[PDB]
Order: structure tokens, then sequence, then C-alpha cells
């Protein structure tokens, strides 16, 4: 369910984010997108350990 | 001053392969006793090479490339000693040229125009090119010179940087390693989509000697090199070309120990594409709003809903007719590649000193 | 001009192709705006026709309803896996096993 | 007298390398863009001449070779470090001891 987070962004969907908004900002709210998956990852790791 | 060949022979070019050839340093930095993997233009082992001969058979062929040639040849009696690089190889764009006497090597790119067969031929003669017409470039440096020598040769255009690597040993291509070490960068700066090899001729018509030179294809991936106590380079290892190689590119060891490993994963490429909509069967009517006899004002504008129809963005992304386009929550560049339903256009006239107000907050 | 953009059955497209259905092929589309990368096979659900794509529980696109046609067109229902290699130590041998 | 800003590869540069060089102290120096702290300490290490800066294992430039001087230097940061103090209670006594 972490997957449709959309953590901040325009949208939880990356090719929504990529075909729909230039690429100043495309990049931007991708590494959003990943850094909070990338949260939420460690989080989901360090209750598995 | 040019002279045609009619003695040629024709003869389709062989493969041969490429073993442990192709490696070089990727920058100027100093290691010690430490493996490393970095991204670069690196020749993948085991890939398949065209082979020339030059004997009576004359290998000067036109191929092109964007960057990253590798050039090895068994070498006897210097039968090789220019080459040629540019993008139309005429006087229309820049071109270089490397030219090599029994003094020392010049470095030169120039407009030069050069013919159909360049070649050249005690050596006195030199037939290469006619004139020069926008040149300014020179450089000068230190010449660089049965099979009993190699010389492998890499050539790359990144950023504007012309690296070449050299490295001369004595000696198909030999079973061993051996790092090219860079030999000089040439700040040039320009493109280069074209190659021709120069050949010199024996005057005793002409005779030509033995010769055989090999053409690779520079890829980017990963390679896992090590570096030993001394700073020299010792092994390469393809992260992509085996199991093994991956394990140890993966683990960052040249040894791998018994057990199971995990690497990467296995996708499938996309090949076609399967979008499914039918068009409609009426295009937008974008000159509405842009080409009205007349427009309304800013507190009361006219909304004019398009939809059910087929855009066209190139007359607003593509071309500029109109002065200033932006789009701030919408990609201008994929503008066409994108599906709405309806789209409300609201025509107004603003002086130029309030249209910096149309955005978002 | 303001975008209604994927929220509601869009009409508006440039380029379009309409290609029918294919099986065993996991690769790329585009449907309505909306991006995917799987095979397009049939299904046994039986949608309403007010009904025009659904959604999972990762609230990602699984279904599809195309114009003109009125099919299913699954959407990515396609093979994905890791791959694994078993080899011996270095000392001993060299030979490699590939795993799926 | 007339230039160009941002057309080809730029050579044509001021002076901005502070004239002086420092031995035996670790100094902010700047390599040609980089900038790090340590000590410039003679090496015994044999240095390739394509060879302009080396990195460690934490990917830093720990040995560089001078813009004009053939010489090779090593960077070795200077004194640095945590610091402790063992103390007794208060209600005891004041005294404190300072260790490195
Ligand atoms: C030789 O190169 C050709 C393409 O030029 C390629 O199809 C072929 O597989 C190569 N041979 C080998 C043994 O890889
Ligand atoms: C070799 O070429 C250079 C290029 O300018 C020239 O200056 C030199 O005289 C040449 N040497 C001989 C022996 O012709
Ligand atoms: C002619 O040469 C000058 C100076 O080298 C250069 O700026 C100009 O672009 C050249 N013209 C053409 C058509 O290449
Ligand atoms: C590559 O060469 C072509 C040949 O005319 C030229 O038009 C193009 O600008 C070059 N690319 C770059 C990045 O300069
Ligand atoms: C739409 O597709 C039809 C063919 O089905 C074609 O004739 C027409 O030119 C296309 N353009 C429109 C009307 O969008
Ligand atoms: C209005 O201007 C556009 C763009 O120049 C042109 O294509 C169109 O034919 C003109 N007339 C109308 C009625 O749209
Ligand atoms: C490595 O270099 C040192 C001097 O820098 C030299 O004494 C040593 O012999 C070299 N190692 C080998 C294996 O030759």
């Amino acid at each position: 369910k972490q997957l449709s987070s959309k953590f901040g962004a325009i949208s939880s969907v990356l090719n929504d984010i990529f075909s729909r908004l230039d690429p100043p900002e495309a990049e931007v709210q991708i590494d959003r997108l990943i850094t909070g998956r990338l949260q939420s990852l460690q989080t989901y790791v360090t209750q598995q350990l | 001053q040019c002279v045609n060949l009619t003695t040629r022979t024709q003869l389709p070019p062989a493969y041969t392969n490429s073993f442990t050839r192709g490696v070089y340093y990727p920058d100027k930095v100093f290691r010690s006793s430490v493996l490393h993997s970095t991204q670069d233009l690196f020749l993948p082992f085991f890939s398949n090479v065209t082979w020339f001969h030059v004997i009576k058979r004359f290998d000067n062929p036109v191929l092109p490339f964007n960057d990253g040639v590798y050039f090895a040849s068994i070498e006897k009696s210097n039968i090789i000693r220019g080459w040629i690089f540019g993008t139309t190889l005429d006087s229309k764009t820049q071109s270089l040229l490397i030219v090599n006497n029994a003094t020392n090597v010049v470095i030169k790119v120039c407009e030069f125009q050069f013919c159909n067969d360049p070649f050249l031929d005690m050596e006195s003669e030199f037939r290469v090119y006619s004139s020069a017409n926008n040149c300014t470039f020179e450089y000068v440096s230190q010449p660089f010179l049965n099979f009993k020598n190699l010389r492998e040769f890499v050539f790359k255009n990144i950023d504007g940087y012309f690296k070449i690597y050299s490295k001369h040993t004595p000696i198909d291509l030999p079973q061993g390693f051996s790092a090219l070490e860079p030999l000089v960068d040439l700040p040039i700066g320009i493109n280069i989509t074209r190659f021709q090899t120069l050949l010199a001729l024996h005057r005793s018509g002409w005779t030509a000697g033995a010769a055989a030179y090999y053409v690779g294809y520079l890829q980017p991936r990963t390679f896992l090199l090590k570096y030993n106590e001394n700073g020299t380079i010792t092994d390469a290892v393809d992260c992509a070309l085996d199991p093994l190689s991956e394990t140890k590119c993966t683990l960052k060891s040249f040894t791998v120990e018994k057990g199971i490993y995990q690497t990467s994963n296995f996708r499938v490429q996309p090949t076609e594409s399967i979008v499914r909509f039918p068009n409609i069967t009426n295009l937008c009517p974008f000159d509405e709003v842009f080409n009205a006899t007349r427009f309304a004002s800013v507190y009361a504008w006219n909304r004019k809903r398009i939809s059910n129809c087929v855009a066209d963005y190139s007359v607003l992304y593509n071309l500029a007719p109109f002065f200033t386009f932006k789009c701030y929550g919408v990609s201008p560049t994929k503008l066409n590649d994108l599906c709405f339903t309806n789209v409300y256009a609201d025509s107004f006239v603003i002086r130029g000193d309030e249209v910096r107000q149309i955005a978002p907050g | 001009l303001s975008f209604e953009l994927l929220h509601a059955p869009a009409t508006v497209c440039g380029p379009k192709k309409s290609t029918n259905l294919v099986k065993n092929k996991c690769v790329n589309f585009n449907f309505n705006g909306l991006k995917g990368t799987g095979v397009l096979t049939e299904s046994n659900k039986k949608f309403l026709p007010f009904q025009q794509f659904g959604r999972d529980i990762a609230d990602t696109t699984d279904a599809v309803r195309d114009p003109q046609t009125l099919e299913i067109l699954d959407i990515t229902p396609c093979s994905f896996g890791g791959v694994s290699v078993i080899t011996p130590g270095t000392n001993t041998s060299n030979q490699v096993a590939v795993l799926y």
C-alpha cells in the first residue's frame, strides 16, 4: 500500500510524473518519491530485522 | 594533389576476436591494492571485431562512428603513418588529422579537403589534402614510435575532450593482458562522425608490405578493475559478460566463495506498442482561441471547452511563433503524448507589467 | 489551458496506433495517458458498462475499457523475477549455474 | 576587445593560485577546483605522468601532483580526534584530567 502514497508529490504514479512535468521539477518529484520509498523500505527492513 | 587507385582487389572484411584487449585507465586516479568498479566506455570481452589485412590487398574503409574506436594493429617497418577523423571529410566541416613522419608527430584539426583515396608514399611525398581555409589549431609532440611489434590505440570523444590511449609491446591477437595508458588529451571540442585509415606505399609501380589492423566498438558498461600496490592495472572484470564475473562484480572481489549468490534480476525489454484508443473523428480547433477576431478582458474572459478531438502541440512547443510559452503542471516536451478529457481555454489580454501574474499562487 | 488530466476517460490524443491484443509479450504501452508495461490478455471479469478502469489493492491499474472495441485488455499481468548464480570457489573450478 | 561566454571550452583564466605553497602544515588547499585540508608530505610511491590526483578507499583526495611542478605530494590530515575528560564526583573534588 505504500506504493500508492503520494509523499507530497503531485501524483503517486512514476510515469505520470515523468510525462506530466518538465524535467527540472520532474527530477525533484522523482527524487522525493524515491527517498520516501527508501525511507519506507528502511522502516520495513528494521521491522523485519 | 591526389592519385586514385585502380589495382584494388575486392574482398569482404574478416572478423577476429577481442579476448583480452581494450582495457585502459578510466581516469588519473592512483590506487594501491584495491578493486574498483566504474562506469565508462569499455570494450566488452569476447566481442567480434573487424579485421583488415593489407598486402595486393588495399583496405581504406569509411565507417560512421560517434566515439570510442579501438585501433589495434600488428606492425613491422612502420607501415601505418596517419589517421583521419571528421564528420564529412571535406572543407565544409572541421576534420581532425594525425600525421607522423620520421621526426615527430603533428596533431592538427582543420577544414581540410580530403580526396577519395588518400595515402602516404626514403619518404618525401605527402599527398593527403589540398588546401586549408578555416582553421588555426597546431600541436607538436614527441614521436610515438615476421611480426615483431603490436600497437594498440583508443580514441574517445567525451565532453569535447579527445583522449588518446596508446601502448606499444614487442611480439591474430596474442593471449595476454596489457593495460593501455593514456598518451595525450586534445581539447578540440568538435564533432567527429567519420574516420579513414591512411597507409604508406613503398617505391622501388608501387609495392605494399604485410600489415593488418583491427577496428573495435566501444560500449558503455561497468568494469571491475584491479589496481596493484604500484598503481598499474592487472586484471579487468566485465559485470555483464558471464555469471562468474557478474558474481565477482557484485561481491566486489575477484574470488567467490562456494554457495548461492544473488546478483541481478531478469526482465523482459519492451519491443512494440499496443496503445489501444482509436482516434477521434475530428481535430481540435486551437485556432478558435488563437486567431479569434476579438478577445475578452482579464476580469471577464471567454472560456471555450475543447474536447473530443485530436490535438497538435507542435505549433506551441516545437515551433515558437508566440513570444513566450510555459507550462507549470505539465511537461511542455511531451504535450502531444498525453491524453486528457477536456481543456478550458481562457483567452484574455494583459499588459506586459502584469503578465508574470499568470502562475500558481 | 487547464487540463482535466487522468481524472476521467480521456479523448485528446495526438498519435495513436490502436493495435489489437497480443499474448505473452510484456512490453510497453500507453492507455489514455497512463503508461505501463505488460502483456494484453483476456479475463473472465464481467465489467459494468459505466466502469472504465479497475484498480488493485496497491492502486495500480489492472483493467481498462477500450472505446470502439469494448474489450478488457488486462494491464501488466506479465512475468518477472530474479536470477541467481550458483558456483563453487575459484580455486576448485569456474563452472557456473543459472537459476531463476 | 570582445569575448565569448559559454560557447567553447575555456582556457583563458586569471591567476587564482595564491602564489605560494605549503610544506609540513595542513591548509585548505584548492587544487584546480577541489577543496581539501591536509599536510603535504613527500610520497615514496611512483606516479605515472598522466596521473593528477589519487583517491583513497574513502574516495577523497589523499594524493595529488602539482599542476606545474612534477613532484608528487601526499595529503595527510593533521592532528584531529575526540577528547574525553576523566573526573570524580563533584561532591568529592573538582580535579579533572584530559585524554585524547
Ligand atoms: C561476428 O560479428 C557479427 C556481426 O558483425 C556477429 O553477428 C557474429 O555473432 C560475430 N561472431 C561471433 C563469434 O560472435
Ligand atoms: C616532419 O613534419 C614536420 C611538420 O611540420 C616538419 O616540420 C618536419 O620538417 C618534417 N620532417 C622531415 C624530415 O621532413
Ligand atoms: C571560417 O573561419 C573562421 C575562423 O577560423 C570561423 O569563425 C568561421 O566559422 C569559418 N567559416 C566556415 C563557413 O566554416
Ligand atoms: C555533430 O555533427 C553534426 C554534423 O554537422 C553537427 O550538425 C552537430 O551539431 C554535432 N553535434 C554537436 C553536439 O556539436
Ligand atoms: C483518424 O483515423 C482515421 C482512420 O480510422 C483516419 O482516416 C483519420 O485521418 C484519422 N484522423 C483523425 C480524424 O483523427
Ligand atoms: C489563423 O492563424 C493560424 C495561424 O497562423 C492559421 O493557421 C489560420 O488559418 C488562421 N485563420 C483561422 C480562421 O484560423
Ligand atoms: C613497486 O615499486 C617499488 C618502488 O616504488 C619497487 O621497489 C618495487 O620493486 C615495485 N614492485 C615490484 C613487484 O616490482
